[PDB]
């Protein structure tokens, strides 16, 4: 236990004012304090709440090494990737979650916030790799692509790609194409003190 | 609504010049790349072309290197593909599409596409003749009839049945190229037996490259 | 310069089916495939991008699938609108390439071909050259074979057939075969036959007509 009642700073990551790029996710590590994890679902207003490992109803009871909550965005169908063992550009080249993953993961849609008459261009996803990423890495490296069997010397053009692309937010996109932003709640449970819990 | 059409299209002779156009509408050529695919008859598709508007860096196909020249107009926002020392084996329908960057992405957006044709051969009216129901035709089956359309260079013909009265049981061939190195092609509709005598039936072939209209109607031969 | 092998080449299934079509690239792409589909006198529509990524205003039965270096269409059920022709192609390295071509055909039970035989026209024979024709029409499946009988001799290299796509409500394809050749050389024979060999037949059906007669 933590003998220490310290609300935990959840607000600081759900209500962020602007998230990252997918390929360049953020990560807040979150201990020594406490936290009531069910008020969260009861809010109700995310629309993927999917949970890995262990029950979502009322699991605060559980206490925690620690935790890592992870925020970026991508577009709707692409949170079916957000999950363990699934594949596509994002879960190949962007952000991997493991196999034994032990988490939950949440995600709602924020159109309103992360679109832009004209569209959005800030957010960014890799589209090139050599090799796929082992579970929670992440690469943040720009440099040229080459895909043919001559250099690229830094410069773009055919086959010498940028490797990343943005998205193309637009305010009248279909929902399949509006942003989404997403949180990944990761329970590091070890043998060292237990430095996150339950309420009470 | 996006939207891209062809143009320019025609008929050559081996070893003329031909330029295709592209004008695309409810988008602008900057950041995009446009691209030529063509598609001999009834074969796969091939990549010919392409070119990046905006820096105007351009990439070309083995096959036609040298010969083809892809260029790009970003105040017209329209795309061209200058093509010189044609060959035979050009010969197909030329589409124009446009991907995103310059690679890794599709091709949203086809043109209906335009034909070019690449033949010594002059462009020739269709001799069309008639292909009567047999004689000895069961009564209880249907006989069959039809024209047949032959010794026609441009391939774009149409063919009707009775003004567009006859859409059922009819069957249009595609062309098939002759030794000659014209076209030549066939259509036949089933009828019932009986209404052989009754009914007239008139096959309507429009050739328009050559401009020739003209109507035949079957009978039987009777002797 | 990058090759993209598709299989298969021709698809027979039914509506309603869940089916499977795939592209092996020769080298890796990463996630660079897009798959079109493509019906007669048409341009290509494009379905998927990104190797699996769905196309705005396309059905969501098409999915797609990257295995390593093996990239997979799929169709969750068959609609009869998804008749037609599909294609691979790669935006990795250029020159792009698509692939060879994957034609799906709707499935139907056997049917034998109606045939028929039609003399050349007297006009024809005005100008000097005469065009026997052999039509056979409604039979499935597409293969079929048209051998032209002169007299009890075959006749080699003066026959040219064409065959009709799929038909909208039949569902059966349709053959023609022209056998042209000039007067002096018809007129010198007297019987004129087309004998056709089919999968839905006992025997090679043999119409025929002479030289002379109506
Ligand atoms: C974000 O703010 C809303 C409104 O103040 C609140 O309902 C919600 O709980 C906040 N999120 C977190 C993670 O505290």
């Amino acid at each position: 236990f933590p003998n220490i009642t310290n609300l935990c700073p959840f607000g600081e990551v759900f209500n962020a004012t602007r998230f990252a790029s997918v390929y360049a996710w953020n990560r807040k590590r979150i201990s020594n304090c406490v936290a009531d994890y069910s008020v969260l679902y009861n809010s109700a207003s995310f629309s993927t709440f999917k949970c890995y490992g262990v029950s979502p109803t009322k699991l605060n009871d559980l206490c925690f090494t620690n935790v890592y909550a992870d925020s970026f965005v991508i577009r709707g169908d692409e949170v079916r990737q957000i999950a363990p063992g699934q594949t596509g550009k994002i879960a190949d080249y962007n952000y991997k979650l493991p196999d034994d993953f032990t988490g939950c993961v949440i995600a709602w849609n924020s159109n309103n916030l992360d679109s832009k008459v004209g569209g959005n261009y800030n957010y960014l996803y890799r589209l090139f790799r050599k090799s796929n990423l082992k579970p929670f890495e992440r690469d943040i490296s720009t440099e040229i692509y080459q895909a043919g069997s001559t250099p690229c010397n830094g410069v773009e053009g055919f086959n010498c790609y940028f490797p990343l692309q943005s998205y193309g937010f637009q305010p009248t996109n279909g929902v399949g194409y509006q942003p989404y932003r997403v949180v990944v709640l990761s329970f590091e449970l070890l043998h060292a003190p237990a430095t996150v819990c339950g309420p009470k | 609504e996006v939207q891209l059409v062809e143009s320019g299209g025609g008929l050559v002779q081996p070893g003329g010049s031909l330029r295709l156009s592209c004008a695309a509408s409810g988008f602008d050529l900057g950041g995009y790349s446009m691209h030529w695919v063509r598609q001999a008859p009834g074969k796969g598709l091939e990549w010919v072309a392409g070119i990046y508007a905006s820096g105007g860096a351009t990439a070309y196909a083995d096959s036609v290197k040298g010969r083809f020249t892809i260029s790009a107009d970003t105040s017209k926002n329209t795309a061209y593909l200058q093509m010189n020392s044609l060959r035979a084996e050009d010969t197909a329908v030329y589409y124009c599409a446009r991907s995103y960057y310059y690679g890794g992405f599709g091709m949203d957006y086809w043109g209906q596409g335009t034909l070019v044709t690449v033949s010594s051969a002059s462009t020739k009216g269709p001799s069309v003749f008639p292909l009567a129901p047999s004689s000895k035709s069961t009564s209880g089956g249907t006989a069959a009839l039809g024209c047949l359309v032959k010794d026609y260079f441009p391939e774009p013909v149409t063919v009707s049945w009775n003004s567009g009265a006859l859409t059922s049981g009819v069957h249009t061939f595609p062309a098939v190229l002759q030794s000659s190195g014209l076209y030549s092609l066939s259509s036949v509709v089933t009828v019932p037996s009986s209404s052989l005598g009754t009914q007239t039936y008139i096959c309507n072939v429009n050739h328009k490259p050559s401009n020739t209209k003209v109507d035949k109607k079957v009978e039987p031969k009777s002797c | 310069d990058i090759q993209m092998t598709q299989s298969p080449s021709s698809l027979s299934a039914s509506v309603g089916d869940r089916v499977t079509i795939t592209c092996r690239a020769s080298q890796s792409v990463s996630s660079a495939v897009a798959w079109y589909q493509q019906k007669p006198g048409k341009a290509p529509k494009l379905l998927i991008y990104s190797a699996s990524d769905l196309y705005s205003g396309v059905p969501s039965r098409f999915s797609g699938s990257r295995s390593g270096t093996d990239f997979t269409l799929t169709i969750s059920s068959l609609q009869p609108e998804d008749f037609a022709t599909y294609y691979c192609q790669q935006s990795y390295r250029y020159p792009i390439t698509f692939g060879q071509g994957t034609k799906v055909e709707i499935k139907r039970t056997v049917a034998a071909p109606s045939v028929f035989i039609f003399p050349p026209s007297d006009e024809q024979l005005k100008s000097g050259t005469a065009s026997v024709v052999c039509l056979l029409n409604n039979f499935y499946p597409r293969e079929a074979k048209v051998q032209w009988k002169v007299d009890n001799a075959l006749q080699s290299g003066n026959s040219q057939e064409s065959v009709t796509e799929q038909d909208s409500k039949d569902s059966t394809y349709s053959l023609s075969s022209t056998l042209t050749l000039s007067k002096a050389d018809y007129e010198k024979h007297k019987v004129y036959a087309c004998e056709v060999t089919h999968q839905g037949l006992s025997s090679p059906v043999t119409k025929s007509f002479n030289r002379g007669e109506c």
